[PDB]
């Protein structure tokens, strides 16, 4: 069940729920596994709040342990394509895209909750069929792992090189430890 | 009998900063003045009267205008705020006697009256309104434009009867909210998608290019009665004064405001002077306050507000110089004592 | 004058329109024949027709009411519905305008009865308040004493022996009678898309346009019955704005024209430089309203230096001086 | 006087300046004895702007009628500058505004504040 909320206006009374309520305040939520479906959902809502406003920024809340990695370069180029900023806040946990999404957003404006968590780890496939078409997967999965090395070192500032060896296996890094490695700039403890 | 540039010439000695204004008035004046020197018309098409109607911000001129255009014109020239105007049988100012006004200004000269020039000011403010909370008898309003019509028509009333068939009628007044109007009618939807047009909020037509584009329809739904909107063919609109206007007329003007302080200070035998790179500062400031010429004054006001708190208290005061800095606060105006 | 004559001097101001002309043209012939027998030695009474007019916006509609009311000299005067017109908080009652009549005919009610008071935008209070100025406006438009007591005692004229007409620029109008008359679908294959800058049959439709129509479009039973006179206009093409250039008599280049004579300068307009005006209006969707600020823009840049200039004797501009590439010719002389 | 029948000034209707005139009568119109004169008024709570309502158009019969109380209340120009005024009328409604600040507690769940209507403070 979703609950209703109801806005007050000169207008009058107006019907919403909760989620159609923060979306008006330019908020976009990311949850459950990344796909198709639910990234195309995504990036509608941004098209739909640059269209509105091309300057107010679009919060973004990340948490999700990730899903297909095609899914979500379509939120990442919308995210860089769109004049406003995004804004992109880690909640819960960011892992495998999610992780990925959460370093893409506007450079000064990423935050994570003091509890958040985020894995990052290097592209996960797998093909089977002849051995001419085992080559062409391999070599396609192994492209998909050096550009998304390139994109996390240009928003953290880290090197290539470094990008490539922490990416080799699974690493969890808390919220504290993601402020120096550059996934985000500083962490919201308490409202002041 | 004065030319087009001639008149442009001697108007822009007061006026500033809006060229195509008086360009458009330049023109439609010295039409009407050749159909009056040869009133004969042989030619088989009737040309329109030519009655142009200023239209601007707030603060943009459109009052100095009509008494500038007057000094040049040697015919008779008469104000009327239509605000004092009502309908006739009350206690307010007829209406009737807009015309008694132009005959007086000549000393009784009905038949040299003929050719003079009546301007309305304020004409937004007789719109016709609805009359629910009114009074019981809505004395100002619809009625006052209504027995405006019939004189710009032409009809002869009375004293000697005048025909103002060939009287040239101009028109005033700050349409206040008609901006309103025209954007909603020519401003158009956003797309969505990727390959969409989309503009920011900020970056937004400004005031002055609205009102370059302007309809009969948005006058009507304003409150005008639709006959009036036809009788003005000609439509001279304004635009707000820019930041390069600003200061031309913060120093070229002979009564200038900045020369109207410093005579001021002379009382007391202290003199000041203003900064150039203060002046363009003090012209922005006025631009957004958005209250035209008249912001300057009080931007000017408040900077000096302090000098003259405590100049005539203090003793051996010489000059006072004012530079962009203490104009903005952030230090105090300089003083040198003698 | 007959309605043949009427028709001749009309067609002179204002071209095209054909059908429209004649059922206007009878329909005042008709109402003006049955007024100035007011003797009526026949027991039968006379009773008004009342016109309606329907047509896109900026056909000339009310141009039609007006020039037409300048052949007589009967006073014409006009109304908007976008107001809500009415006695009460639901607007203005154009009984003023009724008022405003009267006094163009030296205050004498009179004469006051051949009015041809014209009530434009009654497309805009069509049914979905909008019903309630209709209602209101059954009575007026038929025979009613009851009106704003005049100031010249007070006094109570009737509003049966004033025509009125009624015209708007019906919106989507076209699509009911289409769906009427016209086969064929809106959407699919094998739909019948109209093309939005081809294929202006929109005038021919309208022709075509019965009670059960405007029924539909939300206009109340009782008023369709008060207009009995029904007439339909076409929208005008790119050719037919580049005609009402010329051929009218008080065309916007004959009065430019004309003016320019005044000083001995004479400006010629050719054929190239007419069609270029039109297409450019089209885009702007002003149709013949537009026409003469887009003209006069052209050439104010020269008429504004054509009295300080010395040594002219004719003036000329090109198409290329309509789209700023160049500045209309001057032959010295 | 009566605050119903008064009205915002340049209306029909018996202004703010009339609660004056009927002073002199009272006073056999003597400028020295009204200095020293006492006035009352009665329904002053009819005159009450509609707060619920925003004000839209104007109330000549509510807020326009207490704005020209304003001046003769304490003193303004015949001088009101020295004549005590009391006011007095029947608020109805005004309760319920002061049980919605002193109360301040209301609500379902369990930290809610319910009392039945007996332990309600009464009017
Ligand atoms: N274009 C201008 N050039 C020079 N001075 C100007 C100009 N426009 C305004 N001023 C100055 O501003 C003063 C007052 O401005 P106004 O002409 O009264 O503005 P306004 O348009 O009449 O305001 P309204 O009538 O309330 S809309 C004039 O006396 C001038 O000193
Ligand atoms: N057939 C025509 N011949 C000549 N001029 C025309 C013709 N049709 C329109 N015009 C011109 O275009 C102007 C606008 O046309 P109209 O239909 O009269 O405007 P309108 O009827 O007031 O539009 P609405 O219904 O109020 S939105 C007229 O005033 C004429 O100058
Ligand atoms: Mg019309």
């Amino acid at each position: 069940l979703v609950p209703m909320v109801i806005e007050q206006t000169s207008r009058g009374e107006r019907s919403f729920d909760i989620y159609s309520r923060l979306l008006k305040e330019r908020v976009i939520f990311l949850t459950g596994q990344v796909e198709d479906h639910m990234a195309n959902l995504i990036v509608a809502q941004m098209l739909f709040l640059e269209a509105e406003n091309p300057e107010k920024d679009i919060y973004l809340y990340i948490n999700s342990p990730g899903g297909v990695i095609t899914a979500g370069m379509s939120i990442y180029d919308t995210m860089q394509f769109i004049k406003p900023d995004v804004s992109t806040i880690c909640m819960g946990q960011a892992a495998s895209m999610g992780a990925f999404l959460l370093t893409a957003g506007a450079k000064g404006k990423r935050f994570c909750l003091p509890n958040s968590r985020v894995m990052i780890h290097q592209p996960l496939g797998g093909y089977q069929g002849q051995a001419t078409d085992i080559e062409i997967h391999a070599r396609e999965i192994l492209k998909v792992k050096g550009r998304m090395n390139e994109l996390m070192a240009l928003h953290t500032g880290q090197s290539l090189e470094q990008i490539e060896r922490d990416t080799e296996r699974d690493r969890f890094l808390s919220a504290p430890e993601a402020v120096e490695y550059g996934l985000v700039d500083s962490i919201l403890t308490h409202r002041n | 009998l004065p030319t087009p540039h001639e008149i442009r010439n001697h108007l822009d000695d007061y006026v500033i900063g809006q060229e195509q204004a008086k360009k458009v008035l330049a023109v439609a004046v010295y039409n009407h003045y050749k159909r009056l020197r040869n009133g004969d018309t042989s030619n088989g098409v009737e040309l329109g009267k030519s009655n142009i109607l200023l239209i601007g911000p707030t603060g943009s001129g459109k009052t100095l205008l009509a008494e500038t255009l007057a000094r040049l014109l040697d015919v008779p020239f008469t104000m009327a705020d239509a605000t004092t105007l009502t309908e006739a049988g009350y206690v307010g100012e007829d209406v009737e006697n807009i015309i008694q006004k132009l005959l007086q200004k000549c000393d009784y000269d009905v038949q040299k009256a003929q050719r003079g020039i009546v301007y309305i000011d304020e004409i937004d403010k007789i719109s016709r309104k609805s009359d629910n909370p009114s009074i019981t008898r809505d004395v100002s309003g619809e009625g006052v434009q209504q027995a405006l019509l019939k004189l710009i028509e032409g009809t002869v009333a009375a004293f000697l009867q005048v025909d103002t068939s060939k009287i040239l009628f101009i028109c005033g007044g700050a349409f206040a909210g008609l901006d309103k109007v025209i954007s909603h009618r020519v401003e158009t939807g956003s797309g969505i998608g990727f390959g969409a047009t989309v503009k920011a909020k900020s970056d937004k037509a400004s005031e002055g290019e609205l009102l370059a584009q302007v309809e009969p329809e948005d006058l009507i739904k304003f409150g005008l009665i639709p006959e009036f909107i036809g009788r003005l063919p000609v439509v001279a609109t304004l635009n707000e004064l820019s930041e390069e206007a600003l200061i031309q007329i913060l120093k070229e003007p002979k009564n200038a405001l900045t020369k109207q302080y410093q005579a001021l200070f002379n009382l007391e035998g202290v003199d000041l002077e203003f900064r150039d790179e203060a002046l363009d500062a003090i012209a922005k400031k006025a631009m957004a306050r958005k209250t035209g010429a008249r912001g300057l004054r009080s931007i000017v006001e408040a900077a000096l507000l302090d000098t003259m708190y405590d100049l005539p208290s203090m003793e051996d005061v010489e000059k006072v110089v004012i530079d962009e800095s203490v104009i903005d606060g952030q230090s105090e105006p300089l003083l040198i004592y003698g």
